[PDB]
């Protein structure tokens, strides 16, 4: 790249993540809408893989997207400096050995549509998107293959991603991504019990409670009444933790949630010797997130009328039919070797600090050089999926 | 220490679990008692209090004189309704007729406030709150209807207890109405039911009531708001109500009520 054209995309990236975050707000508040219980998926890697989709797109087709994705304020001297920015920020989350991190996405395309290298290699080289031809024709036998692609790049992680396949179906985008990570102060296995969490104030659960006593930042929304915990990771990425207090919604207060509002929690920040007490949860969701994806102003390309035109000039009638996101996060004691901090004496009159998520709770884990929103996510019960 | 739903002996009102033990907090305008379970009507707007045409229930009413709309009282100065009932009209006047015939009580609208992801595609968050110019005189004039805290609503009221549906008629008449679940009144009515609406079955048609009618369920002694009554698929003819979920606002309400 040029001199002014490199000024240009790492001046960019602050206003990507802080866009993506937005986007990942907004897509949030529609998962909401038909679902109550655990939730996670990846602003990210949603972004990454509809981005990917413009190589193919003009007209209304493509804009609509960039809109979509909260995109349209970036202008860069040349089209391919949006690609460009992706690559960059996907391959240092790759090169992050230390991150525990599987990310990929596929776009399955009907065998009528020829399509053009162009998009074949700049959608893997910029987006790792892997384009793979499909006869959906034969269905069940699509869905094998598919469902084979998926099982080899998770290594058995999401062995049968696909349940069911339309055999009208033109082309399937399919973004995967499975995360556990390390703590950078662990919690010690020794003093994980069996606590109980609950579900709501009138139902109880017994799960596995894991404690970390050392210095950690936190702070309190006095408006909202929630705290906000952060929970560093090795790799350069940490999980915020957002608890309402006792008596609230959580669900609430995703009306409210936006990049700004983070941002003020995160410098209002303070650091202190304190105990944690956290649940063990794993979670792994699926969402048709098209129809999503249409409330949000993403519509003519999941139309008869859309314009894909560029990355395959055969007809009748290329539109997407699908787009799925999976998503599998863990989290467990494992850390890196700290040392631990000493807590404050327990007084006649005090003790020290403690945060208890003990109830259901809000989490986003961030990439931290750039701000990323990786994985946004709810946990109402942590001992189910 | 937990909140026992399937007894009576607990809170009359709200619980909390935690510790070794549970707290009780009261609806709008109603003192904690001294044995920390039972709630009594403290300030003049206590909520929810009827005898024995409803304190909370109100019209809105347009520059020429036409009614349009129903609504109900949640504040001593705030009155809810839904969005696309309160975009209707620039200037709307709520009027009611409780403890009054051919006098009915008239307040100005100042303010309107349309809910922050509200969506008129959609239809999603179809609610506003109306400040009323000057607050309503309690008991007297009128009364607010309680506005009940998530779980109590979604565990103790709605799948437990029957329930009314009152309003204006479409072209007071209040009905009984009953819990039907999203699967079923989904297929029923051909729609999609979010997390933030539901349904209550019906032995009439929706039409029969204005948009801005609502849904009440009593509890010791005190109801309680838990359905709004907005756009009707099906033209409204079916005998369920789809109805918006009072009990996910709760956040919503104190942010723009309490200014
Ligand atoms: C009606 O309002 C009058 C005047 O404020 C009040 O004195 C009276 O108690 C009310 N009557 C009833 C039956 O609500
Ligand atoms: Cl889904």
């Amino acid at each position: 790249a040029s001199e002014e054209e490199k000024a240009w995309l790492m001046a960019s990236r602050q206003q990507l993540a802080k866009e993506t975050s937005n986007f990942g707000f907004s897509l949030l508040r529609k998962i909401s809408m038909r679902h109550d219980g655990n939730m996670v998926f990846s602003p990210f890697g949603m972004s990454l893989a509809m981005t990917g989709l413009m190589l193919g797109a003009t007209g209304p087709t493509e804009t609509q997207i960039k809109r979509g994705l909260h995109l349209q304020a970036l202008k860069p001297t040349k089209p391919g400096l949006l690609p460009s920015l992706f690559k960059g920020l996907r391959e240092t989350l790759s090169r992050n050995l230390e991150l525990g991190l599987t990310q990929g996405s596929f776009a399955f395309i009907h065998k009528d549509f020829d399509v053009k290298e162009t998009f074949f290699n700049l959608s893997k080289r910029y987006f790792d998107t892997e384009c793979v031809p499909m006869n959906f024709r034969n269905a069940s036998q699509a869905k094998r293959l598919m469902n084979h692609y998926i099982n080899k790049e998770t290594r058995g992680k999401i062995p049968k991603l696909f349940d069911e396949i339309n055999p009208e179906t033109k082309l399937i985008l399919v973004d995967y991504i499975l995360f556990k990570g390390k703590w950078l102060t662990p919690f010690d296995p020794v003093f994980t019990e069996v606590d109980t969490f609950h579900l709501d104030k009138y139902k109880t659960i017994k799960v596995p409670m894991m404690y970390g006593a050392g210095k950690f930042a936190s702070t309190f929304d006095k408006n909202f009444r929630c705290h906000v915990l952060k929970l560093p990771y090795q790799g350069n990425a940490t999980m915020l933790v957002v608890l309402m207090e006792k008596m609230g919604d959580h669900l609430a207060l995703e009306d409210y949630l936006t990049t700004d509002l983070v941002e003020t929690w995160l410098r209002n920040m303070k650091t202190r010797n304190m105990e944690v007490f956290f649940p063990k949860f794993k979670l792994d969701q699926k969402y048709e997130m098209h129809e999503l994806l249409r409330q949000m102003g993403i519509r003519r390309i999941f139309s008869p009328f859309a314009d894909l035109s560029e990355l395959s000039a055969t007809g009748r009638n290329l539109q997407v039919s699908r787009v799925l996101q999976r998503t599998v996060i863990e989290v467990d004691e494992r850390g890196t070797e700290a040392v631990a901090g000493i807590l404050s004496e327990i007084t006649a009159y005090s003790m020290p600090p403690v945060i208890k998520v003990d109830r259901p709770f809000h989490f986003m884990i961030y990439e931290e050089t750039s701000g990323m929103l990786l994985f946004l996510g709810r946990v109402v019960n942590p001992t189910l999926l | 220490n937990e909140c026992h739903p399937e007894r009576t002996d607990g809170c009359q009102h709200f619980c909390l679990p935690g510790q070794e033990s549970y707290t009780c907090s009261c609806a709008q305008g109603y003192r904690l008692g001294e044995d920390h379970k039972q709630c009594v009507p403290h300030d003049q707007c206590a909520c929810g209090v009827l005898t024995s045409d409803l304190p909370w229930q109100v019209k809105l009413t347009n520059s020429e004189g036409k009614d349009f709309c129903g609504g109900v009282i949640i504040r001593e100065n705030f009155v809810l309704t839904t969005a696309k009932c309160s975009l209707l009209h620039r200037n709307i006047t709520v009027k009611t007729y409780f403890n009054r015939s051919q006098d009915p009580l008239m307040i100005k609208i100042t303010h309107v406030h349309v809910h922050m992801r509200y969506d008129a595609d959609a239809g999603e968050n179809d609610l506003s709150l109306l400040e009323l110019e000057w607050p309503i005189q309690c008991p007297g004039a009128g009364l607010p209807v309680c506005t009940p805290e998530k779980d109590f609503a979604e565990h103790l009221l709605i799948p437990r207890t029957r329930g009314l549906l009152s309003g204006w008629a479409r072209n007071l008449t209040t009905r009984p109405v009953t819990l039907v679940e999203g699967e079923e009144c989904g297929q029923v009515l051909n729609v999609t039911v979010t997390t933030r609406t539901y349904c209550e079955r019906s032995s009439v048609a929706a039409m029969h009531w204005m948009d801005g009618s609502v849904v009440t369920r009593e509890h010791r002694g005190s109801w309680f708001l838990t359905g709004v009554l907005g756009s009707q698929p099906v033209g409204g003819q079916a005998h369920m109500v789809l109805v918006t979920k009072v009990s996910r606002y709760s956040l919503w309400f104190k942010q723009i009520m309490n200014a």
